[PDB]
RNA sequence: CCCGAU
């Protein structure tokens, strides 16, 4: 519980979720199906770099 | 000249690590890209075309170093 | 609670066969051939009457 | 969340689906040690672009197909896919161009929809023309015409014929030439996790890792489409002993009990010879166990001889999808002596295991032997001793993880700051050398082939 | 004492003798109905003692 | 020989399940409050010795409640559950003392005796166990603790044969542990008051037996190993010239931190002495006798302390605190009810606070038992009844002495894999009794002590020494006559039925136990090979012309505890009776509990698969009581259309589980389908879920109370703030209803306000809003006063959830499974008669788990519905397969149940037959709406500025230090900086170059010169480490360097 | 403001800062009357 | 629909819509609409002399005639009881005709079942004319 | 290999060679870490966080 | 702290 073993090494983390898992064989081995409601919450800061300008505008 | 001439998986990760973050800050792109908007997908197109403006500084642990261009390495 | 008005598997209308079933069990009719009198051929629509418990006459007591 | 090895965190590409569950392919569930019985697992999302590449390259599933203890592949088929592809590559199946183009065209979605899928020419032509099952499994390894994969593999299998290389009628000997399954049926040992000669390991080493992940994501799409239209199903007909078991088990339970009645009587009434381990009443029990394990394995062999083919727990045991031949003997014929920590069950009462037996009884079925199988149902004393031996499984997993969690912690809190430097030496954080080359040869255990050798030259030359 | 949705679900499973292909589908959300798409029913039961 | 099962529904009407909680409390009310007054009369003071307060009796009345001066109205227990009160009755010239809570269905509760018609007007369910107090609104059970026995000579193996008797003072003031150790071949008498391990012959000469000839005669007259007592100690006693009795009290008189004639009474207590120590010496000598002749987990040693035995540990202490403070008042105001009425606070808020916070914090008995009470789990019916028969420990492996007393398969897994047990069906914990007629028959039957020569009680075979409750009561030459005569006497009924005489022949001690707390159980007596039931008796019990207690006095059924079961030859069935049978077994399915026993065919599964269900049976989601709509509990799960199971057991009828079931029974078809059923997952169809297969009803509960303060201002519930129109806020006060409390029958979105609780500081409103994720409809809103009348208001939020992907179903055999896929009905393998399945189950759950009992439920169910019959699959019996299989043939089905299907998708028939039938699938309370969670960026904790813990507090899940090593072993360096500094604690701090220390903002206060101060980048938790290290005298003096 | 008794089920118009007792009872569990608005439900 | 006790109300309007059965199963026009291939049972060997009435009770009741003649095969539920006999299982192969099935439509009562089937064919034809007009656009 | 559980020798060739490279066999306990590592916070994040931080301030 | 999930 102290700061070493639980606040400096094992620290809680933003942009992170947790659900129950269920199978899906129709994905490739490299892909996880993420729910919509979670994917609308967890966000990735994608900076604007002349190739995702029209994509981020859209 | 004495280390391994194979690009390790830790060097491919960081070269793709920082060439993604460079190209996500409007770096000049070297591969005349074809609609890829993920900056990471551009960087693997940079690696396979072997055009990355990055030189790996390999540290032998005594303190001496040995440079290696990413053009001058054998990727997998 | 109350009788589900469909079978869960096929969906035969079975909600209208409860008091017609209880009217049969009030007579001599055995638990088996009571459901053959109501036209319940397959067993999946037969368990909707057989395995059903009727809490709704019991909850009503505690609901003034 | 109980992260036990390197493979519990793995990166994944993310496709936004329509539900609130984390759904992944079931081949990657043994690295997570994750069944779908209500298990939850966390999903972190790295923010910087440098930490996005460090997930994709280092921790991607296409990179960590192979555990770093052995070099074995951990991501491979589990359960139904194994018993799907065994039932498909079994020698008896034959598909016509009706079903053949239906099973094959299941493998055409999601990076696979743009290939001219080449059905191989059929292996029967004249009287009726129809494909064989193994010829459709070859479409998994090489669907297109311009695919560069030529997989090669020759190995033994489960229920191996013993004599004969590949020509015996048992047909448990795999030979793949140029990604065409030529003979044999796909066991667990040729498709599952833990064997260094399954195809997904062979496709990994010889042909890159994209072709191994594609051929594994092809089989996960193909093998349920065959199995859901073939209908593999278990029933109680698959557990009932035939006529031959009952007259075999009845004599084995009698002739196994006449001797144990005499071996007990040869001890106390008179003089019994002694094994060199200990005195009497200790080697008596070790000679009891020999005659009771004679019973459960001859009746376990009496069961397996009469058990007809296409039996569902037998088919799930031939390919190693779920449950060995021990479980079939326990379900059908007879479950053997229930042992508590390596012995017969100890007397919790005075000189007696349960107050139903007599005092100082060393009899079978009084110190833990169960005679009835799970089909005929255990009896109350027999059900108790099976519970007593069953709880030692449950109790020990509570206490082992209370210790190996600590032993994981002490190990990694000393061993974390070592890395093989660029001049091949392995040093501590303080610069001090632990090893001069890592492990003598400087070789990955992960990439290491079986026998702790990087090549296994017989396989490469034939490839 | 029957809950609201479970009542509203049990009103759903009751079949209705008005044949389709006299009516059309419901185009928009359109919760008001247009008497060419819908078919309204009323249920007013209030029990007392006799 | 045919019908003897009938004794079990007659035993359960008397003293079987949750009646051992009740009788134990009914003993505590009707006896134990009148045995504490006899211990605590005569309140006397020294400042005036001419008055006296003397209690005559305590009566504990009926439960009442006052809301004003003298209304004194009674209460139903389902009013205390709503108004958050505590269901309690007054304690009582004839004046009140305090109030003590009453467990339901007790002798002074309201609910006893009354018909189901009268249970309605009291708003209580008749199928409700009782045995739980209602304290402060919640309902608490006192869990049954198991302790080891009292005054027991236990011979352990610390180093070599140490024996310690943990004597418990009958005068309950203390509990001492006078163990006996062996050091380098010499015996000692280590205590916690002794400063030295003193040799035992020092004690023996201190105990009055001064000579050394007597001591060996005590220990061993037959010498063979008891001669090796000789050169151990009596030489070691004699090696220092210390033969004297008074001088050997003197060595005790030094180390005990003439004065030790008294302090040898606090050593081996319960052996009584009136300064005639002869009885004490033999008990010490027998303790030495064991060692020279030389099971901690064996259930003759485990006595159980019930809810009424455990409250008497409290109330005796709370009466004493009430008693001694009368002395503190009478010694204050003399240099008397009117200075006592404010000590009605003492018992009432003492007793209640011990049950709600589960803490007996009793310094008077030095015990600090934590977590004695637990809130009842009202998840299903049997999750309530599975709490009433529950035993908490103080080993993990199953012992065979738990045969017939405890359930072998009902246990948790995890921390408590064998430490939280469950009582079986046909058990009975005993209560205490008097020891009068036990001693009076012992001294007639033949015993003699304190006159016998030391030598007698020794290796001679005819010296079985009688022990009662741990105190020696003489020796008998013939053990058999004593064990047999007491046993005939007990059967005749002269001695109490519960007392047990057991004999250990290894050490010749017979053991008469009248302890109270012993686990007991009934058996059918077998005199010669013919049993005693005689069938005709099983027929009397049929009409009722006889009761289970008539079997006892007719000497036909005997109660046996675990200790007596060492001496018996229990036959399981009729057909296993032998030449020496002794007792027989009533009904052998009673060795299973009430959470197992629910399982059909538990004797066909692998045993670690029944144990998985005993956890999941409590987690089932079904109906709770007939008053389930009037209960406002914090989380109540209800099924829409429950169904009684098609394959019932026999324990289901005694519990009346089918009267209020849990789970439907769906026509499964075990086959592999579509590959979305791999790891225990199972495919449902989107027609049964549209037809109402297992619609949920999750009922939350939000509440508020409006207290009047000491400021004499109070809380307001002012209505909605209409803005620009009568219309309420944008959605915020939309459901308020203008009386404050929201309206019942209306939906609540996220962040919508339920009440406007406004608080005085002047009014700051504290609006009680409904968070949720999905919407919820108000069903009831209750308005009441609590005990301190402060207008409590309780909501009740409906929510129905059809079970979608993620929702865990189990299968009544521990084969649980998340519902992986929901196909449409037309894509699903219909059989010939039209029946498409509901729940396609994977067949790989079977050959590794070996749950063959599931495969028969698809047979016993399928024959069951086709005949209009409920097939009994009990434990160790029930309907066999050879008669079920020939019932499918009459209805034109396959005699194994494997029905020919044709596939739904392709239209061609399936290559193999598919097993098919109805099995009882119970939905259980792990639905993914309660567990879906994601945290983008939300609240951080106030101290360490990391994301908070919990989903109720918007989460953030701990990337633990075990997952740190996984991220180390991948070699991902820049990930770990991103994952443990960037997106957890992204802090910015300023230190200075010289004297390097944390200086705030632009300059460092130490050395004010402001020039060297250069900002760092650090996690905040590391900055909080430096700043709390520097708080103590450790100073991390950072020495920076620029980035190279 | 109209509330319904515990078991008497008589509509008792109380006001604020009033004890929650009942006409023709003394019982203090007073539920509230159902709402008056059109509540739309979905038969799915 | 529901049960009541005195003093309790149910007041509600309803709205009915035209819905496909795959949207929600309450729109399903048919209880069961399954089909099954017509069985045909061929005695390879002539059976007579009390084995015929043995084979009578083995099958479904109406299916057989008693020598043994397979009188009317359409009424056979596939119990598959022959393989329990150990003697007649070599005698008769049981089979089902592939291009001769037996439909069994039982409507809930919205439309009469002879108009359910003629509507069921009518929307399959409409499902393919919906696609054939897509190719005419392209 | 007695418990099944195959493992590369190159892992055990590293664990042994760490365990015995400073003179004597240094078992991986709390005590063996003090004789293996010089840095404090790596010892302080392990067991005995109190003594290891005060002693390295002394 | 209990409980429960894995
Ligand atoms: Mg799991
Ligand atoms: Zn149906
Ligand atoms: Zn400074
Ligand atoms: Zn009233």
């Amino acid at each position: 519980q102290g700061r070493f073993r639980g606040n400096l090494s094992g620290k809680r983390v933003d942009f992170s979720g947790r659900t129950v898992i269920s199978p899906d064989p129709n994905l490739r081995i490299d892909e996880v199906a993420v729910p919509v409601h979670v994917a609308k919450i967890l966000t990735f800061p994608e900076k604007v770099n002349k190739a995702n300008i029209n994509f981020l505008r859209k | 000249r004495i280390t391994t001439p194979y690009m390790t998986k830790y060097e491919r990760a960081r070269v793709l690590g920082t060439r993604a973050l460079q190209i996500a800050m409007c770096a000049p792109v070297m591969v005349e890209l074809e609609g890829e908007t993920d900056p990471l997908l551009i960087a693997m197109k940079e690696l396979k075309a072997r055009k990355i403006p990055i030189i790996i500084r390999r540290y032998l642990p005594d303190g001496s170093y040995e440079d290696w261009g990413v053009d001058e390495l054998i990727i997998t | 609670m109350i009788i589900p008005v469909r079978c869960f598997t096929c969906g035969k209308i079975v909600g209208n066969k409860w008091e017609a079933y209880l009217g049969l069990l009030q007579a001599e009719y055995t638990e088996g051939d009571a459901l053959d009198a109501l036209g319940l051929k397959r067993y999946c629509c037969r368990r909707m009457l057989l395995a059903h418990v009727d809490l709704i006459e019991k909850l009503l007591n505690y609901a003034p | 969340q109980p992260s036990l090895h390197k493979l519990s965190i793995m990166a994944h590409l993310a496709r936004v689906k329509p539900h609130r569950t984390f759904r992944f392919n079931e081949c990657v569930c043994t690295p997570y040690n994750a069944d779908f019985d209500g298990d939850e697992m966390n999903l972190h999302l790295p923010q910087t672009e440098e930490a996005k590449a460090e997930a994709l390259v280092l921790m991607g599933t296409k990179a960590n197909l192979v555990t770093p203890r052995n070099g074995e592949p951990l991501i491979a088929a589990i359960q139904d896919f194994l018993t799907g592809a065994y039932l498909l590559t079994l020698k008896d199946t034959f598909f016509d161009r009706a079903k053949a183009c239906q099973i094959i065209a299941s493998i055409l979605v999601g990076k696979d929809e743009k290939i001219k899928v080449r059905l191989p020419p059929p292996t029967i032509l004249k009287p009726v023309t129809l494909w064989t099952g193994k010829q459709i499994f070859s479409v998994i390894l090489r669907p297109s015409d311009d695919n560069p994969v030529r997989a090669n593999l020759r190995t033994k299998g489960k229920q191996y014929c013993g004599k004969g290389e590949d020509l015996c009628a048992n047909d448990s000997y795999v030979t793949i030439q140029n990604s065409e399954l030529m003979s044999g049926s796909m066991d667990k040992g040729t498709l599952g996790s833990g064997s260094k000669n399954n195809i997904f390991y062979i496709l990994l080493r010889d042909w890159g890792q994209n072709e191994a992940a594609d051929a594994m994501s092809r089989l996960a799409r193909l093998a349920p489409v065959y199995l859901s239209n073939r209908g593999f199903s278990i029933g109680i007909g698959d557990v009932t002993p035939g006529q031959g078991l009952l007259k075999a088990k009845y004599e084995l339970l009698n002739a196994g009990y006449k001797k144990c009645d005499e071996y007990i009587e040869a001890l106390n009434t008179g003089k019994l010879q002694q094994q060199p381990g200990c005195t009497a009443e200790e080697t008596l029990e070790a000679l009891i166990l020999k005659e009771l394990s004679v019973i459960r394995d001859h009746a376990g062999s009496a069961c397996l001889r009469e058990l007809d083919k296409s039996n569902s727990p037998l088919t799930m045991a031939l390919c190693g999808s779920k449950g060995s031949f021990i479980n079939i003997s326990q379900m059908i014929a007879c479950v053997g002596q229930q042992a508590i920590s390596g012995s017969r069950v100890p007397d919790g009462f005075e000189n007696r295991s349960l107050p139903h037996f007599e005092k100082h009884s060393k009899l079978p079925a009084a110190k833990g032997f169960v005679a009835n199988s799970f089909y005929s149902g255990l009896t109350p004393t027999e059900f108790f001793f099976h519970t007593m031996a069953g709880r030692e499984g449950l109790v020990d997993t509570a206490v082992k993880t209370a210790e190996t969690g600590y032993m994981q912690r002490r190990l990694v809190k000393s061993l974390e700051d070592l890395c093989s430097q660029y001049d091949l030496t392995v040093r501590s954080s303080t610069g001090d050398i632990i090893q001069f080359i890592y492990g003598g040869d400087g070789l990955d255990p992960a990439a290491m082939e079986g026998k702790d050798e990087p090549l296994e030259f017989k396989r490469v030359l034939d490839n | 004492i029957v809950q609201d949705e479970i009542l509203a679900h049990r009103l759903g499973l009751i079949p209705i003798h008005a044949d389709p292909r006299l009516f059309e589908y419901r185009n928009q959300g359109d919760e008001e109905g247009t008497e060419i798409d819908t078919l309204q029913f009323r249920l007013q039961v209030r029990c007392t003692r006799n | 020989v045919e019908e003897k099962w009938r004794l079990l529904p007659a035993f359960l009407k008397v003293k079987g399940l949750v009646k051992q909680h009740i009788d134990s409390f009914n003993y505590f009310i009707n006896v134990e409050i009148k045995k504490i007054m006899k211990a605590n009369e005569k309140v006397t003071s020294d400042a005036d010795p001419m008055w006296y307060l003397k209690y005559l009796n305590i009566y504990v009345g009926l439960p009442d409640v006052e809301e004003s001066f003298n209304v004194t109205r009674p209460v139903s227990p389902h009013e205390c559950r709503l108004r958050d009160m505590t269901y309690s009755a007054p304690i009582t010239n004839a004046l009140p003392i305090g109030r003590m809570p009453i467990m339901l269905r007790s002798s002074n509760c309201v609910l006893t005796g009354k018909t189901p018609a009268e249970f309605a007007k009291l708003n209580e369910c008749p199928l409700d166990p009782g045995g739980y107090f209602i304290v402060k609104g919640v309902e608490k059970v006192i869990l049954i603790q198991e302790q080891l026995s009292k005054n027991r000579i236990i011979v352990e193996a610390d180093r070599k044969g140490a024996v310690g008797a943990s004597v418990t003072s009958s005068t309950h003031e203390k509990k001492s542990r006078t163990n006996m150790a062996v050091k380098q071949g010499r015996f000692y008498l280590r205590h916690n008051t002794l400063s030295e391990d003193i040799p035992i012959v020092i004690i023996f000469k201190a105990m009055g037996v001064e000579s050394d000839q007597e001591i060996v005669q005590m220990i061993g007259t037959e010498e063979h190993v008891m001669a090796a007592f000789g050169p151990s100690l009596e030489e070691c006693q004699k090696a220092q010239i210390f033969t004297q009795m008074q001088a050997l009290k003197y060595i005790g008189n030094k180390v005990r931190r003439a004065r030790e004639l008294l302090a040898s009474t606090i050593l081996t207590h319960v052996p009584v002495k009136e300064f005639n120590f002869r009885a004490k010496c033999i008990y010490t000598a027998v303790m030495v006798r064991r060692v020279i002749l030389a099971d901690r987990d064996y259930y003759g040693n485990k006595r159980l302390e019930l809810a009424g035995q455990l409250l008497s540990l409290l109330f005796e202490d709370l009466f004493k605190k009430f008693n001694s403070e009368m002395k503190k008042i009478a010694d204050q105001v003399i240099p008397f009810d009117v200075v006592k009425h404010m000590r009605q606070d003492q018992i009432t808020n003492g007793m209640v606070n011990a049950i709600s916070t589960g803490n007996w914090s009793l310094k008077r008995f030095k015990m600090d038992r934590q977590g004695v009470t637990q809130v009842l789990s009202r998840l299903s019916y049997i999750s309530a009844l599975g709490m009433m028969t529950r035993i908490s420990s103080q080993p993990r492996s199953l012992q065979p002495s738990q045969w017939g007393m405890l359930c072998p398969s009902d246990t948790p897994e995890g921390e408590a894999c064998g430490l939280v047990k469950n009582l079986a069906l046909m058990t009975h914990i005993t209560t205490d009794m008097e020891d009068g007629p036990i001693v009076k028959l012992a001294s007639n039957l033949g015993v003699e002590d304190v006159n016998l020569l030391c030598g007698e009680e020794l290796s001679y075979p005819n010296v079985f020494l009688v022990f009662l409750n741990g105190n020696i009561l003489g020796v008998i030459r013939d053990h058999k006559k004593l064990v047999n005569t007491f046993r005939l006497m007990r059967r005749a009924g002269y001695i109490n039925e519960f007392v047990s005489i057991s004999t250990n022949l290894t050490d010749r001690c017979v053991y008469i136990s009248s302890d109270g707390g012993r686990l007991c159980r009934p058996y059918i007596i077998v005199k010669k090979q013919k049993p005693a039931v005689t069938n005709k008796h099983m027929e009397e019990l049929a009409q009722g012309y006889r009761n289970f207690e008539d079997f006892l006095h007719e000497s036909l059924v005997e109660y046996l505890d675990v200790n007596e079961e060492n001496d018996c030859n229990i036959a399981l069935y009729e057909h296993t009776i032998n030449k020496d049978t002794t007792h027989l077994e009533i009904e052998p399915f009673t060795l299973l509990g009430v959470c197992a026993g629910l399982i059909p065919y538990p004797h066909h599964n692998q045993s670690p698969r029944n144990t998985y269900q005993c956890a999941m049976g409590k987690q089932a989601m079904g109906t709770i009581g007939y008053n389930q709509r009037n209960r406002i509990d914090t989380l109540m799960y209800l099924l829409a259309y429950p169904q009684k199971p098609m394959v019932k057991t026999k324990t289901i009828e005694l519990i009346e589980f089918e009267k209020l079931p849990a789970g439907q029974n769906a026509t499964v078809a075990v086959m592999s389908y579509s590959g979305y059923d791999i790891e225990d997952a199972l495919v449902l169809n989107k027609a049964s879920l549209d037809r109402g297969f297992g619609r949920c009803l999750v009922y939350k509960n939000a509440k508020c109370t409006l207290k009047r303060y000491t400021n004499q201002t109070f809380d307001k519930v002012m209505g909605p703030m209409l803005d620009a129109a009568t219309r309420k806020p944008i959605w915020r006060h939309e459901i308020l209803d203008a009386d404050g409390i929201c309206s019942p029958g209306e939906k609540v979105e996220n962040k919508q306000v339920l009440v406007n609780k406004s608080m005085p500081t002047q009014y700051k409103d504290v609006p009680i809003t409904y968070k949720g994720a999905t919407d919820s409809y108000i069903e009831k809103v209750m308005i009441s006063s609590n005990a301190e009348d402060a207008f409590l208001i309780k909501m009740l939020l409906r929510q129905t959830r059809r079970p979608e992907i993620g929702d865990k179903f189990s299968s009544r055999h521990g084969q649980k499974g998340v519902c992986g896929l929901i196909v449409p009905q037309e894509d699903m393998p219909f059989c010939d008669s039209g029946i498409c399945p509901d729940i396609i189950m994977n067949p790989h759950g079977f050959p590794s788990r070996m749950t063959v009992g599931k495969l028969i439920e698809l047979l016993a169910g399928k024959a069951g519905v086709l005949d209009g019959r409920f097939h009994y699959g009990t434990a160790f019996g029930g309907s066999k397969v050879k008669d079920v299989c020939e019932d499918l043939v009459r209805h034109g089905y396959n005699y194994l149940g494997k029905d020919y299907v044709t596939s739904g998708i392709t239209g061609e028939p399936l290559e193999a037959y598919i097993y098919f039938g109805p099995v009882y699938y119970q939905k259980l309370k792990h639905m993914v709406l309660d567990k879906m969670h994601a945290r983008a960026r939300g609240p951080r904790a106030v101290l360490t500025r990391q994301p908070t813990e919990g989903r109720s507090r918007d989460g953030g899940l701990r990337l633990g230090e075990m997952e740190r090593d996984c991220l180390i072993g991948y070699g991902a360096s820049m990930l770990l900086l991103e994952r443990l500094m960037i997106s957890s604690d992204a802090f910015e701090v300023d230190v200075c170059g010289q004297c390097g220390l944390l200086g705030y903002s632009g300059w460092c206060h130490y050395c004010k010169s402001s020039c060297h101060v250069s900002s760092l980048r650090i996690p905040y938790a590391c900055k909080l480490l430096f700043q709390e290290l520097q708080s103590m005298n450790i100073i991390p003096r950072l020495k920076l360097s620029k980035y190279n | 403001m109209i509330y319904i008794c515990g078991e008497c089920h008589t509509e008792n118009e109380i006001k604020s800062r009033d004890p929650i007792r009942c006409r023709e009872c003394g019982y203090r569990i007073m539920y509230k009357k159902r709402t008056k608005r059109l509540v739309v439900f979905d038969a799915r | 629909i529901a049960q009541l006790r005195p003093g309790q109300e149910i007041d509600l309007l309803m709205h009915c819509v035209k819905g496909i059965g795959k949207d929600h199963a309450k729109f399903s026009p048919v209880a069961t609409a399954s089909y099954r291939l017509l069985p045909d049972i061929t005695l390879l060997e002539p059976v007579e002399g009390e084995a015929a009435e043995e084979l009578s009770r083995c099958f479904s009741p109406g299916v057989i005639e008693v020598v043994a003649r397979v009188a009317n095969p359409r009424l056979d539920t596939f119990s598959r009881e022959i393989f329990r006999n150990e003697k007649l299982k070599k005698v008769v192969r049981l089979a089902r005709v592939r291009d001769h099935y037996i439909f069994s439509v039982e409507s809930t009562g919205v439309l009469p079942p002879d108009v359910l089937v003629s509507e069921a064919i009518k929307v399959l034809m409409g499902k393919c004319r919906r696609f054939l007009d897509e190719l005419d656009a392209v | 290999v007695n418990h099944g559980m195959s493992i590369d020798r190159r892992h055990v060739m590293l664990l042994s060679d760490l365990m015995t490279y400073k003179g004597e066999v240094l078992g991986i306990t709390r005590f063996g870490l003090a004789k293996m590592k010089e840095s404090v916070l790596m010892l302080a994040s392990f067991e005995k966080t109190a003594d290891h931080l005060f002693d390295a301030a002394y």
